[PDB]
């Protein structure tokens, strides 16, 4: 191969691998913040659905 | 937390229906017919306010 080919192919490899490495570091930091705060789409453990609540007028008033 | 607010014992005085349960049950259907409107105002107030303190009058 030409040294141009190896050289620019190496630059392509280094761009792809450095972008993957920065995305992995961002993935670690995103997971840390979402586990700490719970305000992301991940780590959303379920609570009780409020579509189960009966809002009908019950038998006794004080409720 | 906060002080729970209770009405005075003068807010709770009213002349009582001092009759027995059979006396109430014997006139029950005529009581439901004739005393309909304040009873239904009270039970609407009771299921809406959800509080015996807002229903005293």
């Amino acid at each position: 191969d030409a040294p141009e080919k190896n050289y620019e192919r190496t630059m392509a490899i280094l761009q792809i691998e450095s972008e993957k490495a920065e995305l992995r570091l961002k993935e670690l930091e995103v997971r840390r913040l979402m586990r700490a705060k719970g305000d992301g789409p991940w780590f959303q453990y379920p609570t009780i659905d409020k579509a189960l609540i009966d809002h009908s007028p019950k038998a006794t008033p004080d409720n | 937390p906060g002080i729970v607010e209770l009405p005075s014992l003068e807010d709770l005085k009213v002349q009582e229906v001092k009759v027995s349960s059979s006396v109430l049950k014997a006139a029950a259907h005529h009581y439901g017919a004739q005393c309909d409107k304040p009873n239904k105002e009270f039970m609407l107030c009771r299921w809406e306010e959800k509080d015996p303190r807002r229903c005293l009058e």
